[PDB]
RNA sequence: UUGACCUCAAAUCAGGUAGGACUACGCGCUGAACAAUAAGCGCAGGAAAAGAAAAUAACCAUGAUUCCCUCAGUAACGGUGAAGCGGGAAAAGCUCAAAUUUGAAAUCUGGCAACAUUUCUUUUGUUGUCCGAGUUGUAAUUUCAA
RNA sequence: AUUGGAUAUGCCAUAUAAAGCGCUUUCGAAGAGUCGAGUUGUUUGCAGCUCUAAAUGGGUGGUCAUCUAA
């Protein structure tokens, strides 16, 4: 490995190669098409060869893009981008991400001026590769596809056929993580809570069980930052897996929560995807999971579901999943109505407001990026009620 | 002509600025409370960050106060 | 039945385009011969010079 | 296939309807300003902070009478 | 309506005298600003190279000069011209780089208030 | 904020709101003199976008011209001749009917120290701009004489330039 | 030595660069705010007298004459097509609301 | 009612500005003979106008305007009669309208008071205060090149 | 004597400020009795009259290129 890459790996503590990375990273250094388990350190498996490859050719913003990494969903694209920015902090290459539901007028001028390393959603990649002008994608040297089964299950059939045709496969190796056809071209508890009272109920739940070990899963890393900032700002000290988007901080915070017999932690589905769940009294999924079949596998303390009254199709999904279930009732009279003080603080404060809207925008985009449309529909959910949960009396004007 | 360009630049070499009293005590109040490394966090506070400076300008004041 | 009247308009343009390049070539070809077709030194004319 | 049928109006041969609110019938639930909120609306005003400074200028150099000077004058 | 060219030697000397006062006003800087190299836009002269109006924004940024200062050190700007061929970007970036090699820049005194 | 909404409400000049206003406004304007001062522009957004700013020295005069040379170009020549000292900036259509066209003409006071000291409207104090409505240097003057860039837009023909050596 | 050397050629080797987007070419995009502004004013100002008669023809379902009337009033089909689509958008919205 | 705000007027109310003259060059309106022609009328400057592409072009593409040379007596029209191209002279770019400063009309003329200042006791400013202008929008900001 | 743009240097600086380049997980407003059509005069544009628009639109050139009017 290069000197620049080696020093950066020490910052996150990444020294020992993973079991999958043992037979992949040494082989990927040769730049050959090589085709892992959940949360098994894969992120570094297809990233270490790529950043080394860019340094081998000494890439610049002038030289267009050389590496493109494809992610099944928006959240996963965030995870890879977060790792990419930390390991490229000691390099002169350009790291970027283009995704669905983002400012394609600001996703385009960035590419025009020169982007070398790019992680993208198939929906947004297809738009750029076909309609964006000034994007220099004829000089691709590496192509990475992660979770092809998830990509195909989303509904990306025509997208892979169209996109992978555009990508110049000559002088390029492909990393792959119906799949062979693509490579051929190479117990549960739930609470019926309304959206407006969803945030209020969880705040009361944390208040009652302050002296117990609780972990809450939500669908956004931006939400993780917002709730942690909000709770710590209302005299509720909560640990989170975001920090300053430092992987070392996430490992330290997760490790500290392991020895701590009590506390409250916040992290996303992909944040805990593959991490060992410690002995925790209370586990809760705040937003509906984007991988329902992984949610049932992950659980297999006590589990809790935070569900809207208009999204009960997931309960019927548990019937088709043959998983036992139970319901927990709550009297709304005892739920604290701090909503009067909450939104007032949001309007008064600046940084807290900006976290809420970014978290709100990420919540809506992630919800719009769901797969089980027959269970979770964005149209069915009321946006006014959702905005109330985030601390906004009125919804912010987010582009879809 | 070239020699005069060097001498004129030599006179105009002190491009670092000092600090006035207001921003002086402004930076001490932030420094002694939020350490000296988490500039983003100290820009996130608003009780002492009256003017609501960003992290970039707070670091500039930290460098300028040195000399 | 032939091209267009404005497509014969380009017929001058495919006639006039090779004018400037031909003329420039004639300038250097004449000069190249000038270097070639020159009288020798006449070594007897440095007796007094 | 048009059948070459000729319109009967070919050239060759309530004044006050009620207010129709088709657009404002339903209330919009979001603003229109997609731009992010700036820093001005949350930080102390820089307009007076500039005016204050040049008022301190005029106070220090005696350009303008001070408040205590105003009372005694 | 007839025109006569009797002032032809008069006008030429007036132009030379107009150049000399310009040189007097702006001593160190050349009487003429630098111009780029471009190709005439026709099948007849397209293989030629001549001067342009000014350097496009890709020619300034690639060479390493901001667009605002370029107007001040004598490099002129053409917002309308663009680079479609890299050889057109190359012939004009190196044209800028050779110019900045021979360019002495006189320092200007700058206001330095006691506080900051 | 508002001049966006006023922009598209003025784009529909036969809608009921405008036509009902076209009758109401034309009736009361004909009741007045032919050329009369107007406090606030009858079209604030159009006057704004044409150069008018609500400050001293900026003036507006409304004039009706018989229908049946350009009508708007006429409004400028007649207003300027009426206000001999003001320099005419612009002009815009405000209203019309079966027998008249009502035009508003913006003028600037070249002597008012709010104008003379304004860095942006100073150019009008220079004597070269005396009565631009009379030379054809206003917008309608520039159009009505076919001045512009394009292919759709004399003595150079007749002259016989005999060079010194011919 | 800064010097322009004109004439002959400079080079026959060509490499086209994918040109960016100029913001003046961006003109004519439908801003999200101004669509709302245009729509609200269309509702407020009402409809033109000739354009009101187009609505009745659509309601009476003589669309053939509606095209003829708009074409006569406006001037070309595409100008008339857009107005008809603009008008029929009003008609359907009013009928679902009222 | 008071009194605000809107309009309406008057005053030897203060501060102003317009007219006529010249017309070689210049910008408009308009005009018959014998042709945007004379004339007629209107308006200016030391130049006037024009001017930073709703401009060419089909190229390896050029790049505000103006004048000169050529393109060319060519295309086109039907003898009238150009324009890109090219080569020269000269070169410089810009300001608004459309954004909520909204954590503060931040903008400006005029009166008065001192301070100054001068082609100058004849000029032109600043500071202070008061009054008006202005929220039907005066500053900053941004002009697509973004 | 009267002034002009520079240099040198003294004093004063209201800088808590104001810029350029950079990165953008947020944005990007664009000039109407105008363009356009029929029609009539003038000498292709311009002018009257009759109607009178659009938002990747609109003008102009060759499904493309260029440009961004009022």
């Amino acid at each position: 490995l290069s000197e620049n890459i080696q020093k950066a790996i020490k910052e996150m503590g990444f020294e020992t190669m993973t079991e999958i990375q043992k037979r992949s990273i040494p082989p990927l250094l040769a730049g050959r098409d090589v085709l892992a388990k959940t949360g098994s350190g894969k992120t570094l498996a297809f990233l270490i060869p790529t950043i080394e490859m860019l340094y081998a050719l000494k890439f610049k913003p002038r030289n267009g893009t050389g590496v493109i990494i494809i992610s099944p969903t928006r959240e996963l694209a965030l995870q890879i981008f977060g790792v990419a920015k930390e390991l490229l902090k000691y390099h002169h290459q350009t790291f970027g991400i283009v995704i669905g539901g983002a400012n394609r007028r600001a996703e385009a001028d960035k590419l025009v001026k020169g982007v070398n390393l790019l992680v993208a959603t198939p929906g947004r990649l297809l738009d750029h590769l076909q309609n964006t002008k000034g994007f220099v994608f004829r000089n691709l040297r590496s192509l990475v596809i992660d979770e092809a089964d998830r990509i195909l299950e989303i509904g990306f059939e025509d997208e892979m056929r169209q996109i992978m045709k555009i990508l110049p496969s000559e002088n390029r190796q492909t990393l792959l993580f119906k799949v062979e056809d693509l490579a051929r071209i190479s117990e549960q508890g739930y609470v019926v809570v309304d959206s407006d009272k969803r945030f209020l109920l969880l705040f009361s739940f944390l208040k009652r069980n302050l002296k117990k070990k609780v972990i809450v899963f939500m669908s956004s890393c931006a939400s993780v930052k917002y709730m942690a900032e909000l709770l710590n700002y209302i005299d509720l000290p909560v640990l989170d897996l975001h920090g300053k988007q430092k992987q070392q901080r996430r490992t330290n915070t997760f490790f500290e929560f392991c020895n701590a017999e009590k506390g409250i932690l916040l992290c996303t589905n992909v944040a805990a995807r593959g991490l060992d769940i410690p002995a925790v009294d209370w586990i809760v999924q705040y937003d509906p999971p984007d991988d329902p079949r992984d949610y049932i596998h992950r659980v297999g303390g006590k589990s809790l579901m935070f569900l809207a009254p208009s999204e009960l199709g997931f309960l019927r999904y548990l019937k088709t999943a043959k998983v036992s279930l139970n319901e927990f009732e709550f009297p709304a009279n005892k739920v604290a109505n701090v909503q009067s003080q909450l939104e007032k603080l949001v309007s008064k404060n600046y940084y807290l407001q900006q976290s809420a809207k970014d978290g709100y925008r990420s919540y809506l985009q992630a919800y719009a990026s769901y797969s089980l449309k027959s269970i979770f529909d964005i149209n069915k959910l009321d946006l006014a009620k959702v905005a109330k949960s985030f601390g906004f009396a009125h919804p912010p004007n987010v582009n879809i | 002509l070239e020699e005069e360009a060097v001498k004129k630049a030599a006179r105009q070499s002190n491009k670092m600025l000092p600090l006035s009293a207001f921003e002086h005590a402004y930076i001490q109040r932030l420094i002694n409370k939020y350490g000296t490394e988490d500039f983003e966090s100290m820009a996130k506070d608003v009780k002492l960050n009256s003017k609501l400076f960003n992290g970039s300008k707070l670091k500039n004041l930290y460098i300028r106060m040195k000399a | 039945t032939f091209v267009s009247s404005t497509m014969v308009r380009a017929a001058i343009r495919n006639q006039a385009a090779q004018r400037y390049v031909n003329r420039q070539e004639s300038k250097l070809e004449r000069q190249v011969r000038a270097q070639q077709n020159v009288i020798p030194e006449d070594p007897l004319d440095n007796v007094f010079a | 296939e048009i059948d070459a049928g000729y319109s009967s109006d070919s050239s060759t041969e309530d004044p006050y309807p009620d207010y129709d609110d088709f657009f404002t019938n339903t209330v919009r639930e979001t603003p229109l300003s997609s731009a992010p909120e700036p820093k001005r609306r949350f930080a102390p005003s820089k307009h007076e902070q500039k005016r204050i400074l040049q008022l301190a200028y005029a106070i220090r150099k005696g350009r303008i009478l001070t408040s205590e000077q105003r009372a005694e004058r | 309506y007839v025109k006569t060219w009797f002032n032809q030697p008069g006008r030429k000397l007036r132009r030379r005298q107009a150049r000399q006062t310009k040189a007097a006003k702006i001593a160190p800087r050349p009487v003429e600003a630098i111009r780029p190299a471009v190709k005439p836009p026709t099948i007849r002269y397209n293989m030629k190279v001549r001067a342009g109006r000014g350097f496009t924004l890709e020619e300034l940024k690639a060479a390493g000069v901001s667009r605002r200062v370029a107007s001040t050190i004598g490099i002129p700007v053409d917002h309308r011209r663009r680079n479609r061929s890299e050889e057109s970007l190359q012939r004009n970036v190196e044209r800028i780089k050779v110019y900045l090699a021979h360019l002495i820049v006189f320092p200007r005194k700058a206001g330095q208030p006691k506080k900051g | 904020g508002a001049y966006k909404y006023l922009e598209e409400l003025a784009k529909k000049k036969q809608s009921d709101v405008n036509l009902f206003l076209s009758r109401v406004r034309a009736w009361e304007y004909r009741q007045m003199n032919v050329i009369h001062r107007a406090s606030r522009p009858s079209r604030p957004d159009k006057a704004r976008r044409l150069g008018y700013k609500a400050k001293q020295g900026y003036v507006i005069y409304r004039i009706r011209v018989r229908r049946g040379r350009s009508a708007r170009c006429t409004a400028e020549e007649r207003v300027g001749r009426y206000c001999s000292n003001l320099r005419v900036l612009n002009s815009y259509w405000v209203n019309q009917d079966a027998t008249y066209k009502f035009f508003e003409v913006i003028l600037v006071d070249p002597s008012h120290k709010a104008i003379r000291r304004d860095p942006r409207i100073n150019w009008i104090v220079n004597p070269v701009h005396k009565h631009r409505e009379s030379r054809g240097l206003t917008s309608i003057g520039k159009k009505s004489r076919g001045i512009g860039k394009g292919h759709r837009f004399w003595l150079r023909h007749n002259t016989l330039s005999l060079r010194r050596y011919r | 030595a800064p010097g322009l050397v004109v004439g002959l050629n400079k080079g026959k080797t060509l490499t086209k660069r994918q040109l960016p987007e100029r913001p003046s070419r961006r003109k004519g995009h439908l801003s999200k705010r101004t669509a709302f502004v245009r729509s609200i004013v269309r509702e407020v100002a009402g409809f033109a007298p000739y354009e009101r008669r187009v609505m009745e023809l659509i309601r009476n379902s003589q669309d053939k004459r509606a095209r003829k009337l708009a074409k006569k009033r406006l001037g070309t089909l595409k100008r008339a097509k857009g107005k008809i689509e603009e008008l029929t958008s009003v008609i359907q919205s009013s009928r679902l609301a009222h």
